[PDB]
């Protein structure tokens, strides 16, 4: 029935989980690590958070331009 | 079904697949359920990770940029998007991911799957109720969280100006709902909240209080020190003596309960009517009908340069509430205000 | 600091600390070890 | 060990099972001693060598490098630190001592006898024998006399202790001439806890503190021998119950007042916690933000005794419940503070108008590091000062550590003596597992209504 | 007024004399178990 | 002063009794007390 | 079944567990989110 | 197997273990 | 054992048959918690002005003085007096006396010795009942958190001043100005403490719902379902057997409550340790240790200032920092 106890003590899943699991935490570290997250959830770097237009906290203040707009006033 | 012939259609099949005892129980409430659930905790997970905030509400709220858990969030939309659903395929996203969750998408994502999950459950709650052939008490009792989470979610910012007056889903950003809540409404002097806070004071009041009773009424039933193994589900008799912890209780504060049902039927409806009567003083805020003043004392006060109450020292608190988080808290307000218009004590 | 003649024990010094939190988790070790009997 | 099935304790409570074992029972105490000097070795080690010469000794998370500071073990006359030599000393006996009785309690918790009685009739005991019970806390109020006659031996022959109350700003000073007079010394210990007095934080010298020191050592020597030489009389048998976890609970309650009494010590008390050492105390930094504000807008020009705040009271100078002179703002509440920069300033009436316009010394004004920062402020993850601050400046200050620590595990405490009193009450009285079933007392008493 | 700090603290002082009087007359030996 | 006062609010009162009479109602208070328990102790 | 022991593997998984938490709480004072 | 157990269990554990790399590998980030 | 006064008064006292068990701890409790009460209504119906922060501006707090229910509050005592323990025969009048804030002194006083007795009566009645005795270590949590807010905060800021006024909208002054001063929100205790009274009231539900929901049939739709059998029969109804299965359908039936002992103690044990954080964490932040402060945390690679929720909880903070006692500063740092 497996009831998490014996999986766990057995060799079998530690087999095929030394390598699961660190592929997986090298698969994030990449994945931070190569901007990939910066470039799918949109979040801005370090350096990009103030263009040289303008130097405050940024305003979306419209609602059916707002892509068009992101687009505009993002980092490039 | 009521002795007939009944001849099996496709409906059978997957009602017996469905309800089935596994590792985790699906039944048909799971095909909302599960998938809803766990979209919300994904793309809250998501969100307070990766997801910022820097666009919508000009901060940082995510771990990729410096937030720690009780500081990053999945932070709600500009007030300039008002109450738009903001699908992905909407017209403000038009398809683009990336800057969906640059227009605060997320949190609508994370909002609209998280009250299905809600449905869900609660669906779920009764599918195995009636499965075990059990009353679906706590059903009836998930009712109160259902509400709470429809008035504070959903009810007060679709009464707002929109979704950025919403509790962004994290830590800081729920403490910052319930300080914008003192400063604006006074939601401390509302006497629904009163209730509420009564109702969840009452209920962890009533689970130590009968937890600490009867664990000190135990029986003997064995002869160990532990008393956690002197008990056996197969026997028919009562763990604990009601009439020791009756006679105890009655000595003590002067009532006590006598009935088990009664007892647990108080202890089931004390948080539920704390929470409805808080749901509800949401709802009256969702429209700024709050409880904020009391005209007697302001007109004493206003006649009398003598009359001082803490009462008026809460209405001078949030008037600095409102003051000094204005300005960085609604950017789309540009409240550009001066420092010496801005109230102040003395040389604080 | 640590004196001249030991200088390049100061990081070792620097873990000693710890070790009481250490031994309490040691116990749920052995108790873990013996299967909570 | 044993298991469940036999000593009748789950693994959560695995170390009542070695109530009745009194080889064990050493075994565990003598290990957990050798923790405790660990723990005051490996973190001696760990301050002396994350210690900075020029910083003051509580800008640096430091708490007891103090405790070694105060009884004048490398400390110049300022406050100096001098050398760390002393500290790094004290330190390493405490790592070896450790290392010896880590090596005990590990033998006698593993190898050693069982059970003493059966080898070892000195050491043995059984917790209902009242005579040998008395005598083994006779040995250790012999043992805590003279430990106490030890800190005596220090300030009186060894040229040790700071004193703060020492002119210039305090110096390590031996001292001559301790007041043993019982009048005092227990006037200290019978007065009022609250604000006009402090019950037991009030020592404001050493002479007071050193002569309660020689008062302690000889009665817990007198009692010592007294109960190695008596029996408990039959109140006090009909009084107390007779358990081992019941003396335990005892204990506790004594143990959790103590844990009170220091924290009180650590928050109110500036003469066995020099400021030098510790910081500002809570009353202190407020009266040194009222005093160098005077100082400087006096400085500036504008008068103080005559000058009012927007409630008409004082910006600077007003006057106390009783007709003293104290400082004007909202430290009104410190005005009790006594401080070794604030008394040659202060008269018999007030603050001595006259010494604050004049007679002000410049040592008092470069004691503004007092106020500065180092107000018992500083928050949890460190930063700066009320909560409103923002990240400039890493501290928390001792006193403040070391009082929120102290409250915790003394409220901890006292929950474990009321734990501990209330099981061994029900021990004794024979209901420890729950009513019996069959004849509950509740059946044979008449209902209440 | 210092009449009022007498009966408060005879007042007072009966209560504590009760109390510590009151445990030491055999407080372990009012139970209705065997022992 | 315009007004009598107490004035032993601080001072260090040993048990805060700063008149003689306190002292002696508290240890009489104490011996009755005590003296009722002597004479009526052990049950009977 | 059987051939690791459950208190060794859950001991192993405590410690790599608790040497996380170490390096989140080491992150709070270093790099992104340190206040320097 | 990949049964109802395995797809759930796995469905919280991947992208959990996938998070920590990220969140460690965000540890030692500087600006 | 009757004939003697002692005695009758011991079995008296000691006696299970009163209606409301005194004890030796209720010998104390019964006294003090009676003039608590007696000062308390009187003063909350019939205080004159108190001046609170020592800077002669008082504050009404009393009924008859004009304030409702919610408004009304037995004032705290005056800042200028401190903790200096003042009481009717330091002053030179009742006037006086009420002016600077004694009866706040008295109520908490004689509240904190009542709770501490009726904690130690518990103890007592549980003791003469052939009880087990920790219900009175259940109740050491709100008695803590009771003595945090009424003793050990105004011992650590060093003013009864600084005390929780008994009252509803003086309670909310205390809690507005505690948070812009320690940040209370931000504390992990106090973190812990309000998942303890949400995990409370989640439990009791819980608990609740699955004691009201495993039944057998006992009662009808009418008031009782005794048809099959009267009053007088020890045949118990109820269930643990299938709510505990209930239980685990609900999420994946392996995280075990099956021993009702256990499933009790989980609920005695979670809000009253979670309470004793709270309390914990009050009394901490009596000695200044505040929450967490991560005000300006997050900087980008130029070293500005980028904004968070924590940056607008401090800004909501100082907007209270500067109205709390706006005449009662004299000096810009807030210390005292
Ligand atoms: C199941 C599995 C097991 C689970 C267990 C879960 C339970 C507990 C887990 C561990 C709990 C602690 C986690 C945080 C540890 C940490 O991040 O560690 C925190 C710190 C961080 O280390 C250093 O901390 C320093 C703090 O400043 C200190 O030093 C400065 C000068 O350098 C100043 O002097 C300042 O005043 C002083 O505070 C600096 O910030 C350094 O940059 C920083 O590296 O380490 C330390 O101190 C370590 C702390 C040592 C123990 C202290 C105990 C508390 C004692 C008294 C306080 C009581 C409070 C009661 C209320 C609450
Ligand atoms: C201050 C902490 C402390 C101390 C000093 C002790 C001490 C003791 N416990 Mg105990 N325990 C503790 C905490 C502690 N415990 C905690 C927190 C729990 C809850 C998890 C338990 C639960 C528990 C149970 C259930 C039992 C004990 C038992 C015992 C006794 C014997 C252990 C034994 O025989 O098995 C042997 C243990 C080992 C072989 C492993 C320990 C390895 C050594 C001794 C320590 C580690 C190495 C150390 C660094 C060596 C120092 C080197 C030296 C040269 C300096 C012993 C006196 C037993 C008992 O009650 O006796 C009847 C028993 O069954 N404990
Ligand atoms: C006369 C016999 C005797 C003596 C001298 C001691 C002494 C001591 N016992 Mg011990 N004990 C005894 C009998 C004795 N015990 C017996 C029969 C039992 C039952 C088995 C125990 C059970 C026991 C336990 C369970 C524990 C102790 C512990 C301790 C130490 C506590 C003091 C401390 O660590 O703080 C600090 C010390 C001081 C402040 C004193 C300062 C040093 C001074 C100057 C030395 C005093 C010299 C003095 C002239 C000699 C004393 C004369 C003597 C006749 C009393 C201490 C050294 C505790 C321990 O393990 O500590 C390691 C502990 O846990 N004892
Ligand atoms: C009397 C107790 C006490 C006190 C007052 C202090 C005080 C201090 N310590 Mg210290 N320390 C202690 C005990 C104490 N320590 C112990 C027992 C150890 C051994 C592990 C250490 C090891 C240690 C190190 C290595 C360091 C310090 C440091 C410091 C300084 C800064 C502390 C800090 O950074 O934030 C304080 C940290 C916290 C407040 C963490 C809170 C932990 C709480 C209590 C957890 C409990 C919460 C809750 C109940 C959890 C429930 C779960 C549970 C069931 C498992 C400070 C003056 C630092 C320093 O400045 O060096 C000189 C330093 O690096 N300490
Ligand atoms: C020097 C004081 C002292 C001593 C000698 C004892 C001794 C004993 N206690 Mg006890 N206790 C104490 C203080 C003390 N206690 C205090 C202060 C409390 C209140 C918190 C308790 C509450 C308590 C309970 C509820 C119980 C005992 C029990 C026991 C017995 C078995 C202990 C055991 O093996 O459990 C095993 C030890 C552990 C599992 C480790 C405990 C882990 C704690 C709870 C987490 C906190 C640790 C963490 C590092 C600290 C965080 C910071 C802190 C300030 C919160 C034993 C004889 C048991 C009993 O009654 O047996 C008769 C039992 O049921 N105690
Ligand atoms: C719980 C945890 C407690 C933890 C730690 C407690 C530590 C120490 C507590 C005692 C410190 C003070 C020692 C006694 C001093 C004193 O009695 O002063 C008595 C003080 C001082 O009295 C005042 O003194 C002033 C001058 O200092 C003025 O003269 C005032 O007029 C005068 O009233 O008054 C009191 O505090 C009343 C005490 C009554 C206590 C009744 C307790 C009853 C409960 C149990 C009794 C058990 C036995
Ligand atoms: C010195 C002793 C110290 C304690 C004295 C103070 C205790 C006060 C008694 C509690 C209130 C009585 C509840 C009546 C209601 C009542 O008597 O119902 C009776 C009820 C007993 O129920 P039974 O077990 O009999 O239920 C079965 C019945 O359906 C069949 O008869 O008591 C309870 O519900 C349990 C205790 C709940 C008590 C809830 C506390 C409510 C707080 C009240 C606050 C008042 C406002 C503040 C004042 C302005
Ligand atoms: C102003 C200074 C402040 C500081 C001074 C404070 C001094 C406090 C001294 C109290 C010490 C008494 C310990 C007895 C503990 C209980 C013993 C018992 O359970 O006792 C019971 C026990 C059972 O056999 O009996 C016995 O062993 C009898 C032994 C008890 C001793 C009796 C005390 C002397 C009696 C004097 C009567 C006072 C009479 C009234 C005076 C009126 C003045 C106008
Ligand atoms: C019984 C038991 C127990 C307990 C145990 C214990 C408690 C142990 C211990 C022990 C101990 C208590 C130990 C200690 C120690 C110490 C040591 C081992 C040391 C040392 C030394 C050295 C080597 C040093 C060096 C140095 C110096 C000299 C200075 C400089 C620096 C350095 C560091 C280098 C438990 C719980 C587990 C469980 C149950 C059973
Ligand atoms: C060192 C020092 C000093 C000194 C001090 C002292 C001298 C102390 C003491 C003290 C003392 C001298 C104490 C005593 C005590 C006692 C106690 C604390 C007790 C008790 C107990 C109890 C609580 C009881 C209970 C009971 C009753 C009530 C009756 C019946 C029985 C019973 C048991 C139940 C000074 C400050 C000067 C200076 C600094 C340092
Ligand atoms: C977004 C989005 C989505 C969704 C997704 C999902 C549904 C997933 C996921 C996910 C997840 C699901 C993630 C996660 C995370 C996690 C984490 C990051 C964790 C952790 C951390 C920590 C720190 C822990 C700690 C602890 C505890 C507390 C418990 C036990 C012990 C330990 C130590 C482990 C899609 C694509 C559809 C599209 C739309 C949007
Ligand atoms: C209380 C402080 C005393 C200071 C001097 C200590 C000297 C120690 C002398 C011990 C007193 C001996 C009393 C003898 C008691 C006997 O065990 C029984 N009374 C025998 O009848
Ligand atoms: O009095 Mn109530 O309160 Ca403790 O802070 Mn400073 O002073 Mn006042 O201020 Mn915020
Ligand atoms: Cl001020
Ligand atoms: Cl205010
Ligand atoms: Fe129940
Ligand atoms: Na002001």
């Amino acid at each position: 029935e497996r009831p998490f106890s014996d999986i766990l003590t057995s060799i079998r899943y530690w087999v095929i989980h030394s390598i699961t699991v660190p592929s997986l935490f090298i698969a994030g570290w990449l994945f931070v690590s190569t901007g990939l997250a910066y470039d799918v959830f949109g979040s801005p770097r370090p350096n990009e958070y103030f263009t040289e237009d303008r130097q405050d906290a940024p305003l979306i203040t419209d609602r059916f331009n707002a892509l068009e707009q992101v687009k505009k006033l993002s980092a490039q | 079904i009521g002795t007939y012939q009944e001849k099996r259609t496709w409906f059978d099949d997957a009602d017996d697949w469905l309800r089935q005892d596994r590792f985790v129980f699906v039944g048909w409430s799971g095909l909302l359920l599960l998938p809803c659930a766990y979209f919300a905790v994904g793309g809250w997970l998501t969100g307070c990770t990766f997801v910022t905030s820097w666009y919508t509400h000009g901060l940082a709220s995510s771990y990729i940029e410096g937030c720690n858990f009780l500081t990053a969030a999945v932070s709600t939309p500009a007030n300039s998007l008002g109450h738009s659903l903001l699908f992905v395929w909407g017209p403000e996203a038009q398809g683009d991911l990336t800057r969906w969750f640059q227009l605060g998408g997320l949190w609508a994502f994370v909002a609209l799957h998280g009250a299905f999950g809600l449905i869900g459950f609660m669906l779920r709650q009764f599918e195995i109720a009636r499965s075990v052939n059990l009353r679906p008490y706590n059903a009836i009792a998930f009712s109160a969280p259902i509400a709470v989470f429809v008035s504070v979610f959903l009810i007060y910012p679709l009464g707002q100006s929109g979704w950025f007056f919403a509790p962004s889903f994290g830590v800081a950003s729920i403490f910052r709902f319930i300080l914008f809540f003192q400063g604006f409404h006074n939601w401390t002097l509302n006497p629904f909240h009163m209730m509420g806070v009564a109702g969840v004071l009452g209920a962890a009041l009533l689970c130590a209080i009968h937890g600490a009773t009867v664990e000190n009424t135990l029986f003997e039933d064995g002869d160990g020190a532990n008393t956690f193994r002197a008990f056996n589900p197969t026997q028919a008799e009562e763990t604990y003596s009601m009439v020791t912890a009756n006679r105890f209780w009655s000595q003590i504060f002067g009532v006590a309960f006598s009935n088990k049902r009664w007892l647990h039927f108080f202890m089931l409806f004390v948080p539920v009517t704390g929470l409805w009567m808080s749901a509800l003083g949401v709802v009256g805020l969702a429209l700024n009908l709050r409880a904020y003043d009391f005209v007697s004392q302001e007109i004493r006060a206003a006649e009398d340069p003598e009359f001082e109450t803490f009462y008026t020292k809460n209405i001078l608190l949030n008037e600095g509430i409102r003051a000094w988080m204005a300005a960085q808290d609604q950017p789309h307000e540009k409240l550009t205000l001066p420092e010496e218009v801005l109230p102040r004590g003395n040389a604080l | 600091k640590l004196p001249e003649a030991y200088a390049p024990f100061s990081p070792i010094v620097d873990v000693l600390p710890i070790i009481p939190v250490l031994f309490i988790l040691l116990a749920f070790v052995w108790q873990a070890s013996v299967s909570f009997r | 060990g044993r298991d469940q099935e036999t000593t009748g304790f789950a693994w959560w409570a695995g170390n009542a099972r070695l109530i009745n074992l009194s080889g064990k029972l050493l075994g565990a105490h003598v290990a957990h001693a050798g923790l405790i000097v660990f723990w005051a070795g490996a973190m001696n080690l760990f301050e002396v060598s994350h210690f900075v010469p020029e910083k003051p000794m509580y800008e640096q998370g430091l708490i007891l490098l103090p405790h070694i500071a105060t009884l004048g073990y490398g400390v110049g006359p300022g406050g100096e630190v001098l050398d760390t030599f002393p500290y790094f000393v004290s330190g390493v006996l405490h790592l070896i001592s450790s290392a010896v009785l880590g090596f005990g309690g590990v033998y006698h918790s593993l190898i050693g006898p069982e059970t003493l009685e059966e080898s070892y009739p000195f050491f043995g005991y059984v917790w209902k024998d009242k005579n040998k019970m008395t005598n083994i806390l006779g040995y250790h109020l012999i043992i805590l006399g003279c430990g106490a006659w030890l800190l005596v031996l220090k300030a009186l022959y060894f040229g040790g202790v700071y004193d703060t109350w020492a002119p210039g700003g305090g110096d390590v000073r031996i001292i001559s001439n301790p007041t043993t007079n019982a009048a005092i010394i227990f006037g200290y210990i019978v007065k009022s806890p609250f604000g006009g007095d402090g019950w037991i934080v009030s020592v404001d010298n050493l002479e007071d503190i050193i002569g309660g020191h020689i008062w302690i050592g000889t009665l817990c020597i007198l009692g010592g021998i007294w109960h190695i030489y008596t029996t408990p009389w039959p109140w006090a048998r009909r009084a107390f119950v007779w358990s081992g976890e019941a003396y335990l609970s005892y204990s506790l309650a004594a143990v959790s007042l103590m844990g009170f009494t220091a924290c009180c010590f650590a928050w109110f008390n500036n003469t066995a916690y020099p400021s030098e050492f510790y910081g500002p105390t809570g009353p202190e930094a407020s009266q040194a933000q009222a005093f160098t504000f005077l100082v400087r807008d006096q400085r500036l020009g504008a008068n103080v005794a005559s000058a009012q705040g927007p409630t008409g009271l004082g910006k600077y100078l007003m006057r106390s419940p009783t007709g003293e002179i104290i400082f004007g703002g909202e430290t009104m509440r410190f005005w009790d503070f006594r401080g070794p920069w604030v008394e040659p300033l202060r008269g018999p009436s007030g603050l001595d108008l006259v010494k604050l316009k004049n007679d002000i010394q410049p040592w008092q004004e470069r004691r503004a590091a007092e106020y500065m920062t180092h107000a018992p402020l500083g928050s949890l993850n460190s930063v700066g000062g009320v909560a409103t601050e923002i990240n400039a400046v890493n501290f928390v200050s001792p006193r403040s550590w070391l009082a929120t620590s102290h409250f915790c595990l003394g409220f901890f405490f006292f929950v474990g003596h009321l734990w501990h009193a209330g099981r061994a009450r029900a021990a004794a009285a024979g209901f420890e597992k729950g009513i019996d079933r069959v004849d509950e007392p509740v059946l044979s008493m008449r209902p209440l209504d | 007024m210092l009449t009022l700090k007498i009966f408060v603290y005879t007042v007072v002082t009966f209560f504590v004399g009760l109390f510590i009087f009151g445990f030491l007359s055999n407080d372990p030996s009012r139970n209705p178990g065997k022992g | 002063l315009v007004d009598d006062r107490m004035n032993g609010d601080g001072t260090g009162l040993p048990f805060g009794v700063n008149d003689g009479i306190l002292g002696w109602v508290i240890a009489g208070t104490l011996g009755t007390i005590w003296a009722i328990y002597f004479v009526s102790q052990k049950d009977l | 079944i059987g051939r690791i022991p459950l208190w060794l593997v859950g001991t192993v998984v405590g410690l790599l567990a608790i040497g996380l938490l170490a390096i989140f709480f080491y992150g709070s004072y270093v790099g992104l989110g340190s206040s320097l | 197997i990949f049964t109802v157990r395995w797809l759930a269990i796995h469905a919280i554990a991947v992208p959990t273990i996938f998070f920590l790399g990220a969140i460690t590998a965000m540890q030692f980030i500087q600006r | 054992e009757n004939t003697s006064l002692w005695a009758r008064f011991c079995e008296w006292i000691t006696s299970t048959e009163n209606r409301l068990y005194i004890g030796w701890f209720g010998v104390i409790m019964i006294p003090t918690l009676l003039t608590a009460i007696s000062v308390y209504i009187i003063a909350f119906i019939a205080a004159p002005p108190v001046d609170i922060d020592g800077i002669r501006e008082p504050v009404s707090g009393s009924l008859l003085y004009g304030n409702n229910i919610i408004t009304g509050a037995v004032v705290p005592t005056s800042n200028a007096i401190g903790l200096h323990f003042y009481p009717i025969w330091e002053a030179a009048s009742l006037d006086e006396w009420l002016y600077n804030g004694g009866p706040y002194q008295l109520v908490v006083c004689h509240f904190f010795l009542g709770v501490c007795c009726y904690m130690g009566r518990e103890w007592e009645l549980s003791y003469r009942l052939g009880m087990r005795p920790w219900i009175a270590v259940a109740y050491s949590a709100p008695v803590a958190a009771a003595t945090a807010v009424f003793i050990i905060y105004p011992i650590g800021q060093g003013s009864f001043s600084d005390g929780m006024p008994l009252g509803i909208s003086g309670t909310f002054n205390f809690m507005i100005v505690f948070q812009a001063e320690h940040n209370i929100l931000m504390h992990p205790f106090h973190m812990f403490g309000v998942a303890g009274v949400f995990g409370g009231s989640l439990f009791s539900a819980m608990h609740g719902s699955l004691v009201t929901s495993s039944l057998i049939r006992e009662t009808t739709e009418n008031e009782s379902a005794n048809a099959g059998y009267k009053f007088g029969q020890e045949e118990e109804t109820y269930n643990i057997v299938a709510a505990h299965g209930y239980f685990g359908r609900l999420i994946f039936q392996y995280a075990s409550f099956n021993n009702s002992r256990s499933l009790h103690f989980f609920l005695a044990v979670w809000p009253v340790v979670c309470i004793w954080l709270t309390a914990l964490g009050i009394s901490t932040m009596a000695f200044n240790l505040n929450g967490f402060n991560f005000n300006q945390s997050v900087v980008d690679s130029n070293g500005r200032v980028l904004n968070t929720w924590a940056d607008i909880i401090n800004r909501a903070n100082l907007g209270m920092e500067v109205m709390h006692e706006r005449n009662a500063h004299n000096f810009p740092l807030d210390l005292a």
